């Protein structure tokens, strides 16, 4: 039974820091994709 | 008074500890909720700073603080049970005063910089104690001749000595007691070595109608009763830890294979097989 | 004389016990 | 191309030839390859010079970087156990000895090769084999100096003063160090000690036979030795003074600690008194003692 | 000048391995411990060697041989136990040598375990007074772990050093100022110093030097203490070619020393003199530059016979001689000439006016 | 014992998504760094 809550709490708190970490990569993700646009953009605009 | 003061610390580490666990879930579903509704808030940020954390690490510095004392306090009236006895004891009484003076469960600046300087004061206040102390440390030396008042002294000031500060200051006076140990267990491996029935010991208990095998078992029982004592006063000298200790590792697997040889059960079962 | 097995035939014992597992 | 990767079973009894041998002599090697421990570093290190490593091969290695300290451990461990064996092969005197402790070490490898690296079991394996290796490589080294002073004293006998103090103070270091050899519990101690006591016994024998020559000859190496029917009683109570330097030794007990443990001692167990059958040129020396004091009361009569 | 003074050199036991490090006994300064890893062209031979020489006898064996199961990678005296010498390893062990047992295998070592180091331990030292001091180790996984010398089956402190995003600090080098406990830096392979505590709140990396552009192989505080305090200061060697001045209050070099044409692989400051500083360069020189003096070519210079690399040097703690360990195994000792190794009486402000220039 | 198996080849398994996610995170990191000192220098560049 101990361990069964161990073992449920480890089993959760993988997803808890697993969504933490999807967030933040899609979040970077859509970063750098507004990054890209913009650089283009102002190459285009720059000449 | 010190328990009463844990029973409250533990129940206020139960309801932070409830906040953390509750808040983790409420986090869960929160960030369940903006994956879903994620076009609804432009806004990432995430970070939030409860109001009671600054309370949370304030009260755990009592839970620390007063720990720290009690295990000296009541230390200090143990073994110094001299007027440097009473001046220290007055003296640990007076720096808890002082601390407790100050507002404890104020949080603000003013009460972090008043309780800084409350820590500072008495933690300075205790270093003067430690050094009242290592003067005592001194006139053990000062006093004590032979092994036996040495030790007793050593075995008085026991728990005194499990302070940090206190260790470092008795160095020399720890390995000539362990070379006098390790000589009386080696006259106990000497007195061990020459058999019983040669021994002086087989021929008195015989006198005092002794019989021969509960004699042999006797012999080796008191033995091994003196083996314990050697070994608990290597405990008392080094401290806890003796059994991985510099001087005590030798000595503990001398003393455990030695105990190893004088057990007496296979004596006691020839005498049954026989008698049978 | 309870002896030791040399190292040669005791690793070749293991090695019969890994294979064959 | 390598595919660097940990997994499976830890141990692997790979075959290696050995010049001079014509069998492919087995070794044993923790299943932790170098160029994993190589790559740990050359992942780190790239990284802070700027190259952009392939996560996939962050991924290799920072799996097995989680095995490293358990890998380490059981390297020098495994490392430990053949040269302290190898030790234990240089000198084929302390072999059996080392039998009780050689057999647990093969018992705590043999429970190794079954287990696999992901086994939780290999948490507390990985502290026993450690540990066990260690108190493997202690006993043995103590064992090597414990014998060679068991040794340069029993070669001492050779060529000391006959004496009987001087005799007895060298059995008494010998004794000393069989007595600490019984407390660590070497096995086999009965049957090596008892090896040592007839190499004991021979040497005591030769110096027995210099010392009745040397007696003889001061009588008409060996040291420095009323009625008619009195001389003869004196003269053989004189070389029974000599016999008891070397036969009123004590003799080296193996078990002088298993006290309480009742076997009676006979004479011949507690001394050497077999030691005059023990003379390397026979019965001869002793029948020249005899007749030189036989010649001397054959004169006086 | 430099004199040669003598060469140190056993051919059963420093023969085909490098010197690893090199310590001056406090106690009786006569006296060298100096580590040596594994012989590749000897692979029955132990790997990890820890010879002692003594000066004051012309012997030219050493005084005391150990060695243990792994590659000896530092190695130091034991300040306050005369009897002792640590020695940090290439597998995590801290070994312990005794001289009074005649056993030359370690009478003690840590265990390998994710309690106690499991990485090389290239620094070692023991920091504090007689009635409290520690052993403090630190390897190149970042942990950092102080034993005391009679315990060491557990550490009685351990923690990771981390600066910035949880990132690993991969110590290669650690020193500590005069007289203080808490206080450190550490040089990491990435080639940044990092100002570090030992205990308190802040426990951990303190501040970041960025300032080096290879692998740091060496920092050293400055030892000499008098008139005017400069425990601020340290000096650090590194792959870049480059011997950097620091102090602890900016975050960048204060001076560069790039004279050498290749690696620098140990700086050491001298004992006594504030101002003089020692560096041995891959190409087989040993400098010491003197700021006061001249603080941009080397005030003195030396080359090993036959160029070969050389690893560390380690003044003697009276500041008249410097010992430097080749790639060869063969220690080499130079007695500096007075002139450049008796600090004047006003040296320490001149080295505040250079300083004031900088 | 089965389920202190199952127990540890959980362990692991977080950890090694933790050490996959921290690589993706301190990579996209660098991206961000390098992409946003790009577009510092593009736009000194139009001037």
């Amino acid at each position: 039974e101990h361990l069964e809550q161990e073992k449920h709490e480890l089993r959760r708190r993988f997803e808890n820091r697993e969504g933490e970490w999807e967030g933040r990569v899609s979040e970077l993700e859509t970063d750098v994709k507004q990054l890209q646009d913009e650089l283009e953009r102002q190459q285009l605009h720059l000449r | 008074a010190y328990e009463e003061f844990e029973k409250v610390m533990v129940a206020c580490f139960e309801v932070f500890q409830t906040w953390d666990d509750e808040y983790e879930k409420l986090q869960v579903l929160l960030r369940d909720i903006v994956k879903r509704k994620r076009e609804e808030n432009l806004k990432m940020v995430w970070r939030i700073n409860p109001a009671h954390r600054k309370l949370q690490a304030r009260l755990d510095q009592m839970r620390k603080f007063r720990r720290q004392h009690e295990q000296l306090r009541a230390v200090i009236v143990r073994v110094l049970r001299d007027a440097a006895d009473a001046n220290a004891i007055e003296e640990v009484n007076l720096a808890y005063e002082n601390v407790k003076e100050v507002d404890g469960l104020d949080v603000s600046k003013e009460g972090t910089e008043a309780w800084e300087a409350a820590m500072k004061r008495y933690d300075e206040r205790i270093d003067r104690v430690e050094t009242r102390i290592t003067a005592r440390l001194r006139d053990q030396l000062g006093t004590a001749k032979n092994a036996n008042e040495m030790f007793r002294i050593f075995s008085r000031f026991n728990a005194l000595f499990v302070r940090p500060h206190i260790r470092g200051a008795i160095r020399e006076y720890q390995t000539q007691l362990i070379q006098r140990v390790k000589d009386d267990i080696e006259s106990l491996h000497d007195k061990f070595k020459v058999q019983y029935p040669q021994s002086q010991a087989c021929k008195m208990s015989h006198v005092r109608d002794l019989p021969p095998v509960s004699g042999s078992i006797i012999w080796a029982k008191q033995i091994d009763r003196q083996l314990t004592a050697y070994m608990k006063r290597v405990e008392d000298v080094l401290g806890k830890g003796w059994e991985n200790h510099v001087e005590g590792q030798k000595l503990k697997q001398d003393g455990d294979s030695f105990r190893m040889k004088l057990n007496t059960q296979e004596i006691f079962d020839d005498w049954a097989r026989k008698v049978q | 004389e309870l002896a030791a097995e040399d190292e040669q035939v005791f690793l070749m014992k293991q090695q019969s016990l890994l294979a064959k597992q | 191309q390598r595919n660097l990767g940990v997994s499976g079973r830890i141990f692997t009894i790979e075959s290696t030839r050995v010049r001079g041998r014509t069998g492919n002599v087995l070794k044993l090697k923790v299943n932790f390859l170098p160029e994993i421990i190589t790559l740990s570093k050359e992942v780190r290190n790239l990284k802070w010079l700027g190259f952009r490593v392939p996560l996939a091969i962050v991924n290799k290695a920072h799996q097995a970087n989680q095995l490293y300290p358990f890998a380490i451990s059981l390297i020098e461990s495994v490392r430990t156990y053949e040269r302290t064996c190898e030790k234990v092969e240089e000198r084929n005197t302390i072999s059996l000895l080392v039998a009780g402790l050689k057999k647990e070490v093969q018992a705590l490898i043999a429970e190794g090769i079954a287990l696999v690296w992901e086994s939780y079991k290999l948490d507390p394996y990985v502290q026993r084999l450690a540990e066990t290796v260690f108190n493997f490589q202690e006993k043995v080294d103590d064992l090597l100096i414990i014998e060679e002073k068991i040794d340069l004293e029993v070669r001492s006998l050779e060529t000391c003063m006959y004496d009987h103090k001087t005799f007895s103070e060298i059995l008494n270091r010998v004794q000393k160090a069989v007595d600490d050899l019984n407390l660590h519990s070497y096995s086999n101690l009965p049957i090596w000690v008892n090896k040592l006591d007839m190499e004991i016994e021979r040497i005591l024998g030769v110096r027995l036979q210099a010392g009745l020559r040397a007696w003889t000859q001061v009588l008409l190496p060996g040291g420095e030795p009323p009625p008619i029917e009195e001389c003869r009683y004196k003269l053989y109570q004189e070389m029974f003074a000599w016999k008891m330097v070397v036969l009123s030794l004590p003799r080296i007990q193996s078990q002088r600690y298993q006290v309480g443990v009742h076997y009676e001692l006979t004479e011949e167990e507690k001394f050497y008194r077999n030691a005059l059958t023990r003379m390397p040129d026979g019965p001869v020396a002793l029948e020249e003692s005899y007749s030189a004091v036989m010649g001397i009361v054959s004169e006086v009569e | 000048k430099l004199s040669l003074n003598r060469q140190f050199f056993d051919e059963r036991w420093s023969k085909h391995r490098v010197v690893s490090c090199l310590d001056w006994s406090s106690q009786y300064p006569e006296l060298l411990v100096a580590s040596y890893n594994n012989n590749e062209d000897a692979p029955h031979e132990p790997d990890g060697v820890a010879l002692v020489w003594n000066m004051k006898y012309k012997k030219t064996t050493p005084e005391y041989v150990f060695h243990c199961q792994s590659a000896v990678m530092s190695a130091t005296f034991a300040k306050f136990h005369p009897n002792l010498v640590v020695g940090g390893t290439y597998s995590g062990q801290i070994v312990l040598w005794d001289n009074r047992s005649n056993k030359r295998t370690p009478v003690q070592r840590t265990p390998l375990s994710a309690a106690a180091h499991t990485h090389p331990v290239y620094c070692v030292n023991v920091v504090g007074t007689q009635n409290a001091h520690n052993l403090i180790s630190i390897s190149t996984d970042g942990k950092i772990c102080s034993w005391s010398l009679d315990m060491l089956s557990h550490p009685q402190d351990s923690m990771e050093l981390v600066h910035k995003q949880s990132k690993a600090v991969a110590v290669t080098s650690m020193s500590f100022p005069v007289g203080d406990v808490n206080n450190f830096v550490v040089g990491s392979e990435e080639g940044s110093v990092y100002t570090a505590c030992r205990h308190g709140s802040k426990a951990g990396i303190s501040e970041m030097f960025e300032g080096h552009q290879g692998p740091i192989t060496g920092i050293h505080c400055h030892a000499a203490v008098g008139a005017v305090d400069f425990s601020h200061l340290f000096v650090t060697s590194s792959f870049d070619w480059t011997v950097k001045l620091w102090t602890t209050k900016n975050n960048k070099p204060l001076y560069s020393f790039e004279d050498n044409a290749d690696y620098v692989y140990d700086v050491m400051w001298s004992p006594t003199h504030p101002a003089l500083f020692a560096c041995v360069d891959g190409m087989g020189r040993l400098d010491l530059w003197n700021l006061n003096n001249d603080t941009e070519v080397p005030t003195a210079s030396i080359s090993v016979e036959g160029n070969p690399a050389l690893n560390r040097v380690r003044w003697t703690h009276s500041g008249r001689e410097i010992a430097v360990g080749d790639s060869e195994g063969q220690i080499v000792i130079y007695d500096v000439g007075e002139q450049i190794a008796v600090p004047r009486n006003d040296e320490w402000a001149r080295f505040g006016r250079t300083l004031a220039e900088i």
